[PDB]
């Protein structure tokens, strides 16, 4: 959520993210932690036997292997923890995340209301109409012309600036906002 | 003629105070929750006196309040039906809403808008009892609607979830089309006899009712859930566990029998449609009780199996026993609403969490929760002398015991071993296991709240079906001899279940390795309906209306016959017409031309 | 929009309040008029054909 | 590039007036709009024509009709004749062809 | 009030009390009581607006229209006489439907008032609804949405040719 | 009638003669007077209807469409407030003085005892509308719109004028009291099979048909909120009013006449229901509702039975109603982010959260939720039909399922959803607009709490 990925995927990447599906699978199975602990110690021997093989031909030849494995015997109904994608509680409350723009469309009564906090207010909208600029040129003069981009942001190298693109990440409206 | 009245109509009045309240500035400093709770309560108590009077003398209503419009021949008025049906299912109704008030007094604490959603359970409260108490076919219509957009609302209550706004659309398309069959009901009625009133209806008794009555099974498949409509209800666990108890368990669901039951004086001289219903309900009992048996969301398990109770009381209806499917509707309530809100508990103690295998032991850590909830798993099944004894007891005996297709017998049969075998699969991952959530405890279960009203449907589960079945008249005739190996073969069969299920899940506690059998990813997934359906038949029409209906036609092809060549013409003609050369011989060339076609046209005409 | 409610409630109440009362107050002081029979060489009047006064007032004064 | 005036920026109209109701930029101009709207619509319009129609009698001859039909059922019940004739005219009004 | 002769309710026979036991039954005990609480402030109430009403009293009359020539007594084009006959038949028309709702009512209400014994004790107001039933079909019933006098004269001149030709037929 | 069409007139000078900021509350409230004037239509006591003059007079059926028409006048008159906001003085009295005189013209044609002032003023109803679509409409299919609108009407009028003149020298008169009492059997010939074409294809391409109806969804598009309210309301029960009204000296070339375009609205119901699932314009998606809607209506008058005349009033007041009120959701949103894309602007419940409320009765409306009067046209029609042939019922099925399912689309793809977190454009709502639902709506209640006003000659 936080990072972005990469252009391709490794394939360690590839083994280790087969690994912790097939053990989410495999608890979802075995429902008990104990038959749960053995089964994942018999996966994680399975998993370390192939640990050293240096061949990638091989290594490819039984991760694609593995995946068909997987896909077979795949608990239809795994088990997806409540705020994750699939989840009971996934969006539940995105109807409460109110940005914080729609302050600057409150009635000054509404607002008198809650004076230091709109005190607090002008001054981080102070702080960002300062920074951005400082934060463009930044961004602007860092860009390596090799051509390909990252899509990740840079730190604030220079003391005094604030890191680029941060008031969005920053006023993020909380996960449980009620 | 006036206490009676007066207290029916009395009721509605208080059910519409809280929403004309909610419209005024009082809601901003008054309690509404509670205002709301202590309205549904006392107009609970006044209906307590319509169902005395209706104990002791057996007499039944019809209301005309206010006379809406005349047309032509036909009058419409707002007319109400107090039957036994009407009225036992208004008091248990509000009981029941009642209790899901106070739950849902604690169950939504955190909601900033949880006035309106008070203010949506009390609408749709009073479309139900608008459905429930018509005797008008438009205002049974109006109490239908109703429901579906209250449904549609509550389910969407949590609006940034695009898998519940699915779920919504869902449940509005299948009662739309149960909607279908309602209104070719309602045209039939209008036109071979003049009335939608039920007792100007009843004398197309000696006629075909086959088309109507289809009408109204197409209706009651729609909003009970019936098989080949099914997927809508449980979809609708989307929503707020309240809101599952009342409309999605209890009530809403149960319409279409309610209006199966209510139309039941013209299916006993239909066989067409009795056997139809036989076999849509037996084979829903059947497939959900199957679905259920591993399903590992709890609140999906409390939903397949009030499928599996619709499916039921579909058969009932289908060998013409229409008060035992509406005692069943009215003692079904009790415990259902209360395993869904001891599900509720659980789940807002445990951190949203509704999956059984990260719930374990519930006895310890939720002792009151755990005996209520065990107390509806038994009214569920047959449990003698308890709510739901008192009408499964007379269900399975009047299928055993009457002219019945065998295929269906044997299923419901079985689809009663599946329930209690389901009923265990709970108690177990839920009640008898060793823990698996997480380590940090939050538990209590000691608000008032939670524990009145689950107390009260506890009361009410326990003792109502021996009060109803023991108040009400003598409707059918019950067939009291029968093979033993007959009238103890509910509880045969229930133990069974019991059983069986216990074994296969002492089994599993072993350390053998579970496999994807083909015959449980059939039930894993709803049976692939949902999986293949919801994405074949959309796709074909949402690209139909694109490429035929849009495209091709309104944006091609009209454009291109009418217009686009009408333009054509007239510009190529323009073209031809006024591109000439500016040269005054041709000119007189032409009018040459025009000289000798007039002579030769008068030379011929006329000389 | 609580200023737009507060608003639309204050000026439907300022002439429907006076309404329903001045429709109580007929209604409880002068109310229908009774079902009858035409006395012989008598010519109803329009008005004297409707039942309600403030139908049966509309009717003569406008009508 | 011809000459043009460049695309304006939308403005906050609650901005400068937050007592804003959406009729015009001048307050005064504004709260007498919004009173007059309010005013000649709901409380003019909405309330004495709705009185005015609930107060018309005898719709489209509704009332005399049901109570023309009252006397005539209980005339043709205490002399006799039935509710209904399948006829509306007289034969005797009829002349029918001489069909050959 | 309301004239029996038109909206007739028979006079339902009452079966008294015979109590049996020794607890008290809560329906009467609570109805005296919503008697005393209820029935005598309204009572009460309308004796005083009733009383109201009697201070200046008010009449109104039923509006009797004379009967004027049919269409048959009028001629083609005349669209005087025409526009008489035509405004009496749309009344007749509108009383002739009113009339099948009383009919409607009367059959709703003993089917109400009967029970399970309707087939039985309810055969006579099911009688004339079939009987003014196939009058109205026959007067009223496949004039379109534009339906005047000429149509229903055509229509009945028809049915009486159909008639009368199955009458001198067979004779 | 000249008590509601004199003030409508005197309305132009108080444009004019107005100081610039006093134009539009003085306009406006005359406005709302003059609605209220026309009440006095609902005083029939009796089964005689009002005839003023040998030009002017009101039935049953002509009463609520004049209603509608002077009480749109000042909902248009607000909702054309936003814009024109930043135009010259002279702009707005001339847009002001278009809608009054197509409110005016639009009284007389529903007051017209003669077909001939009803074809003049039918026509004279396209010089203002083209006006206020080609002259501030914002995008440049302005041009082809009101050239598509024009042409359609016209091409279908002609033939209309020509039967009118005919049946003038073949009986002396246009007057309507005299062609209904003084009428003769049409002999069923090829000659008089196309007077009826004819008389029909005007209104036909008026309701429209679905076979001809591109010009309506162009309009909708790219005409201003006020045109696009009265085009939709007004205009187009222009058409079922003629049809109503002629339809008696067609008699019976109807009954075999009409399987073509009571199939082909039938048909074009389901068609342009489904269109409004695969919409991405918002206003497209509500005329594409209103064609499937004004498809029952030209079914209904096709097959000329009673209940099917009053569904088809019933239908045309309420269809108006609402299309007019969704026009004014639409615009309401596109005043803010200035697209027409349903896509664009898609958690609005969570900023606007009465107008929601708005969205969702109109929607409830624009479907057939009951008690509306949405909905007992749509069943009064369906039993109409199913009397006709038993076999429509499908049709009329599938079409309410579409409706349902496009009109939940709507409003969920719409409000619910996640909110656009970049549209800080999105101001609250005005008081104004509020309003203009508000008026929008609660005539609805009240025709449903007395549906008798709305029936027509047939109750
Ligand atoms: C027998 C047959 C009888 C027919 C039975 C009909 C069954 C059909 C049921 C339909 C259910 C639809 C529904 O879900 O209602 C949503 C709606 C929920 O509103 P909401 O989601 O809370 O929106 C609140 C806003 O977010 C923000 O508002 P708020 O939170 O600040 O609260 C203020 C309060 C509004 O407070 C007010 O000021 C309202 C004043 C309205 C006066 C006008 C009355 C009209 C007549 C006067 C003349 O709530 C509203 O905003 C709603 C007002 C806008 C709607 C206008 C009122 C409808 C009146 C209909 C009667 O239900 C209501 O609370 C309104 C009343 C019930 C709706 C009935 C409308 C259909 C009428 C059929 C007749
Ligand atoms: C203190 C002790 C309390 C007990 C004593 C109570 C005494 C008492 O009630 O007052 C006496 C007195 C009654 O004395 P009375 O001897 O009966 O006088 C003859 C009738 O009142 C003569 O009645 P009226 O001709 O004067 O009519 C008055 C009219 C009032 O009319 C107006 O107010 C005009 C409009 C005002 C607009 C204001 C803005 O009231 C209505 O008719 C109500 C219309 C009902 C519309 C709502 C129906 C539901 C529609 C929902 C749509 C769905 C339909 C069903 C669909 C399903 C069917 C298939 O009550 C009054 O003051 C009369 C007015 C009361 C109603 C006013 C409120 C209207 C709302
Ligand atoms: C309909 C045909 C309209 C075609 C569209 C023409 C057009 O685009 O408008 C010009 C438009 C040009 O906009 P503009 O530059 O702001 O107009 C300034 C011009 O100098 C032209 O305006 P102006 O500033 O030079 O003229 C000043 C005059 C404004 O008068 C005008 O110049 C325009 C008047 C055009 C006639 C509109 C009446 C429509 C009647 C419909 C019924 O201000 C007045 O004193 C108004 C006195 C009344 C003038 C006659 C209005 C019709 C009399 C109706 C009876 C009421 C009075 C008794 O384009
Ligand atoms: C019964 C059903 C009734 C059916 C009638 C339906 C109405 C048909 C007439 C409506 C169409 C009129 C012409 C507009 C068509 C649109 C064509 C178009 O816009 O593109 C062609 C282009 C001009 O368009 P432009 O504004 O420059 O922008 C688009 C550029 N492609 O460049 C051009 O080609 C110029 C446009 C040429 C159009 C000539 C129009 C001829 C006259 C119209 C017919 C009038 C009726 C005649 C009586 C029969
Ligand atoms: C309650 C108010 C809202 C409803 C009012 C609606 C106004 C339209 C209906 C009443 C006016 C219609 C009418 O026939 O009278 C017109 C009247 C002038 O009088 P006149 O034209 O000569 O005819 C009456 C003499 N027989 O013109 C007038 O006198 C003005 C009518 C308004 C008077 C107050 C409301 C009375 C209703
Ligand atoms: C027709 C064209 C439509 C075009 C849009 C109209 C725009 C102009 C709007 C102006 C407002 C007038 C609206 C007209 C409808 C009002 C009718 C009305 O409310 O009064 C009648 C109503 C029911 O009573 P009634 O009609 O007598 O029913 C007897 C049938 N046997 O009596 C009542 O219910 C009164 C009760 C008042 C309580 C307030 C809420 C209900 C009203």
């Amino acid at each position: 959520a936080f990072c972005a990925p990469p252009a391709y995927l490794t394939h360690q990447q590839k083994v280790l993210r087969l690994y912790k599906r097939a053990l989410r699978h495999l608890e979802s199975w075995c429902i008990h932690r104990d038959k749960y602990r053995y089964f994942a110690c018999l996966m994680r021997a399975r998993f370390e036997e192939h640990k050293n093989e240096k061949d990638m031909m091989r290594a490819t030849q039984l991760l694609r292997e593995a995946e068909e494995e997987f896909w077979q015997n795949q608990h239809p109904q795994p088990y997806i923890f409540p705020d994750s994608p699939g989840g009971t509680s996934f969006e539940r409350y995105e109807c409460y995340k109110v940005p914080e723009w729609c302050l600057d469309y409150w009635h000054p009564s509404e607002k008198a209301m809650y004076p230091d906090y709109f005190s607090k207010r002008e001054q981080w909208k102070k702080l960002r109409m300062e920074s951005w600029d400082r934060e463009v040129k930044q961004l602007q003069e860092e860009t390596s012309p090799d051509g390909i981009m990252t899509e990740a942001l840079p730190p604030a190298r220079r003391e005094g600036d604030l890191p680029p693109l941060w008031w969005h990440i920053v006023t993020r409206p909380r996960e449980r906002p009620t | 003629m006036n206490i009676f009245t007066t207290s029916i109509l009395l009721i509605f009045i208080l059910l519409l105070s809280p929403i004309l309240i909610s419209m005024s500035n009082l809601i901003k400093h008054i309690n509404f929750p509670l205002y709301t709770t202590t309205s549904i309560k006392f107009s609970f108590i006044i209906s307590l006196l319509p169902l005395l009077m209706f104990f002791h003398n057996n007499m039944e209503y019809m209301i005309t309040t206010w006379h809406w419009v005349t047309m032509n021949s036909m009058e419409l008025k707002m007319s109400f039906k107090t039957d036994f049906f009407s009225i036992l299912f208004t008091s248990v109704a509000l009981f029941v809403t009642w209790s899901i008030m106070q739950f849902s007094s604690w169950y939504m604490h955190s909601d900033p808008n949880i006035n309106r959603f008070i203010k949506y359970l009390t609408l749709f409260l009073i479309t139900m009892l608008i459905l429930t108490s018509a005797n008008n076919m438009f205002q049974l219509f109006i109490g239908w609607e109703g429901v579906g957009i209250m449904s549609f609302l509550l389910i969407g209550w949590w609006y940034g979830r695009t898998d519940a706004n699915t779920a919504a659309l869902q449940a509005i398309l299948y009662n739309r089309i149960g909607d279908i069959g309602f209104i070719l009901a309602m045209v039939w009625f209008s036109l071979n006899m003049n009335s939608w009133e039920l007792q100007q209806i009843m004398f197309s008794n000696n006629n075909d009712n086959l088309i109507p009555l289809m009408g109204l099974l197409i209706a009651a498949t729609g909003k009970s859930a019936q098989f080949g409509l099914h997927p809508w209800l449980p979809s609708a666990m989307e929503g707020p566990t309240p809101v599952s108890a009342l409309l999605h368990s209890s009530t809403m669901v149960v319409a279409g029998i309610f209006l199966l039951v209510r139309f039941h004086p013209l299916t006993t001289n239909n066989n067409f449609i009795l056997t139809t219903m036989l076999c849509l309900g037996a084979l829903t009992t059947l497939f959900t009780a199957i679905c259920a048996l591993t399903q590992n969301d709890i609140k999906k398990i409390i939903a397949f199996s009030t499928s599996s109770q619709l499916g039921l009381m579909m058969v009932t209806l289908g060998m013409n026993q229409p008060h035992l499917a509406f005692l069943h509707i009215c003692t079904h309530a009790f415990f259902k609403a209360m395993l869904f809100m001891c599900s509720g508990s659980i789940i807002h103690s445990l951190a949203d969490e509704q999956d059984i295998r990260k719930m374990g032991n519930i006895t310890k850590i939720m002792p009151f929760t755990s005996s209520c909830l065990v107390i509806g798993s038994l009214a569920l099944t047959g449990m003698p002398f308890l709510t739901g004894f008192y009408s499964k007891d007379l269900i399975i005996e009047a299928i055993n015991t009457c002219n019945t297709n065998a295929w269906a017998l044997l299923i419901t049969l079985i689809a009663t071993s599946m329930t209690a075998m389901y009923s265990m699969r709970i108690i177990y991952f839920v009640t008898m296991t060793k823990p698996r959530f997480p380590p940090l405890i939050s538990i209590n279960e000691n608000d008032p709240d939670l524990m009145n009203p689950i107390k009260r449907l506890a009361f009410g589960s326990i003792f109502a079906g021996f009060v109803i079945s023991y108040n009400i008249p003598p409707t059918s005739i019950p067939v009291l001899t029968m093979p033993w190996f007959l009238k103890t073969t509910a509880l045969i069969i229930s133990v069974l279940g019991f059983l069986i299920a216990l074994e296969l899940n002492n089994l599993t506690m072993k350390l053998s390795m579970n496999k994807a059998n083909p015959y449980s990813s059939f039930s894993t997934l709803l049976g692939f309906f949902p999986s293949i359906i919801h994405r074949i038949t959309p796709m074909k029409s949402l690209n139909l209306s694109l490429k035929t209906s849009l495209t091709l036609l309104d944006l091609i092809w009209l454009e291109k016959t009418i217009p686009k060549s009408t333009s054509t013409l007239h510009t190529n003609m323009t073209t031809l017409t006024t591109n000439q050369k500016g040269l005054i011989k041709l000119y007189f060339m032409s009018f040459l031309i025009n000289i000798i076609l007039i002579i030769i046209l008068y030379s011929i005409n006329l000389e | 929009d609580a200023r737009f409610l507060r608003l639309m409630k204050f000026y439907l109440m300022l002439t429907g309040i006076p309404v329903i009362i001045g429709i109580t107050l007929v209604n409880i002081f002068i109310g229908e008029a009774e079902l009858a029979e035409i006395p012989e060489g008598y010519i109803p009047e329009h008005w004297e054909y409707y039942k309600h006064p403030i139908s049966r007032w509309i009717a003569r004064n406008f009508y | 590039q011809w000459q043009e005036d460049p695309e304006p920026e939308d403005e906050n109209v609650y901005a400068k007036n937050p007592d804003f109701h959406g009729y015009d930029s001048d307050p005064v101009v504004d709260v007498w709009n919004m009173r007059a709207v309010f005013f000649f619509g709901f409380s003019i319009v909405l309330v004495f024509g709705t009185t005015f129609v609930a107060y018309v009698p005898d719709y489209r001859m509704q009332e005399w009709a049901r109570r023309e039909a009252e006397r005539l059922v209980k005339y043709r019940e205490v002399n006799g004749l039935p509710i209904m004739e399948s006829n509306y005219f007289d034969p005797s009004k009829i002349q029918l062809p001489e069909d050959d | 009030s309301w004239d029996k002769d038109v909206y007739p309710e028979p006079p339902s026979r009452t079966p008294a009390p015979s109590p049996q036991t020794s607890l008290p039954n809560p329906i009467t005990y609570l109805t005296k009581a919503y008697d005393l609480v209820v029935d005598w402030p309204v009572t009460l109430v309308r004796e005083f607006i009733e009383r109201q009403h009697a201070k200046n009293r008010t009449y109104y009359y039923h509006r009797q229209y004379r009967r004027v020539p049919d269409i048959t007594e009028c001629k083609e084009g005349d669209v005087l006489c025409i526009y008489e006959a035509e405004m009496q038949w749309r009344r007749d028309f509108k009383v002739d439907q009113e009339i099948m709702n009383i009919i409607q009512e009367r059959l709703k209400a003993c089917q109400q008032r009967e029970g399970e014994n309707y087939q039985q004790n309810c055969a006579k107001e099911l009688e004339q609804f079939t009987k003014v039933t196939k009058a109205y079909q026959d007067r009223y019933l496949d004039l379109g949405a534009y339906y005047s006098a000429r149509k229903c004269l055509a229509k009945q001149k028809q049915r009486m040719l159909e008639e009368r030709k199955a009458a001198r037929q067979e004779a | 009638m000249l008590k509601i069409i004199l003030p409508s007139l005197m309305l132009l000078p108080l444009t004019w003669l107005s100081s610039p900021k006093k134009t539009w509350t003085n306009v406006t409230s005359y406005s709302f007077l003059i609605s209220l004037t026309s009440l006095t239509l609902l005083w029939q006591t009796d089964e005689n209807y009002k005839n003023f003059s040998n030009m002017f007079s009101s039935d049953p059926l002509s009463t609520p469409l004049i209603i509608l028409t002077a009480w749109l006048l000042p909902l248009m008159l607000m909702a054309s407030q936003n814009h024109l906001k930043k135009d010259n003085n002279v702009l707005q009295k001339l847009y002001i003085s278009m809608l009054i005189s197509l409110q005016i013209l639009l009284i007389m044609t529903f007051s017209a005892t003669e077909l001939i002032m009803f074809y003049i003023l039918f026509e004279a109803t396209l010089i203002p509308t083209l006006i206020i679509i080609t002259r501030w409409g914002n995008q440049t299919e302005r041009l082809n719109a009101g050239i598509y609108f024009l042409f359609y009407t016209l091409i279908g009028s002609i033939p209309l004028l020509i039967a009118l003149i005919l049946i003038q020298n073949h009986v002396g008169t246009l007057n309507l009291m005299i062609l209904s009492f003084t009428t003769h059997t049409l002999d069923a010939s090829w000659s008089n099979n196309l007077l009826w074409l004819a008389c029909m294809m005007a209104f036909l391409i008026k309701m429209p048909l679905y076979g001809v109806h591109l010009w309506l969804p162009k309009a909708h598009v790219e005409a201003p909120i006020a045109g696009s309210m009265i085009l939709a309301a007004i205009l187009l029960k222009l058409g079922s009013y003629g049809m109503i009204r002629i339809s008696i000296i067609l008699d019976p070339l109807t009954k075999y006449m009409a399987y073509p375009f009571i199939l082909l609205s039938l048909w074009g119901m389901i068609m342009t229901s489904s269109i409004c699932l695969r919409q991405t314009d918002l206003k497209s998606l509500i005329a594409y509702s209103s064609v499937s809607h004004m498809a029952l209506v030209i079914a209904s008058i096709m097959i000329q039975t009673p209940w099917s005349f009053m569904g088809a009033t019933m239908l045309m007041i309420a269809h108006g109603l609402t299309s007019s009120l969704l026009f004014c959701l639409a615009n309401s949103n596109y005043e803010r982010i200035h697209s027409r894309t349903m896509i664009m602007a898609r958690g609005l419940q969570m900023v606007f959260p009465l107008m929601a409320t708005w969205w969702l009765m109109a929607s409830l409306a624009n479907l057939a939720l009951p008690p509306s009067i949405n909905l007992m046209g749509e069943l009064f029609i369906t039993m109409s039909l199913f009397s006709w042939s038993n076999f429509t019922i499908i049709l009329m099925g599938i079409n309410i399922i579409i409706t349902g399912m496009y009109s939940m689309y709507m409003i969920i793809t719409t409000q619910r959803g996640k909110l656009t977190n970049h549209m800080i454009n999105l101001q609250p709502s005005h008081t104004r607009e509020l309003t203009l639902m508000a008026l929008h709506m609660i005539p609805l209640i009240l025709l449903t709490t007395s549906p008798k006003l709305i029936t027509g000659l047939t109750m």
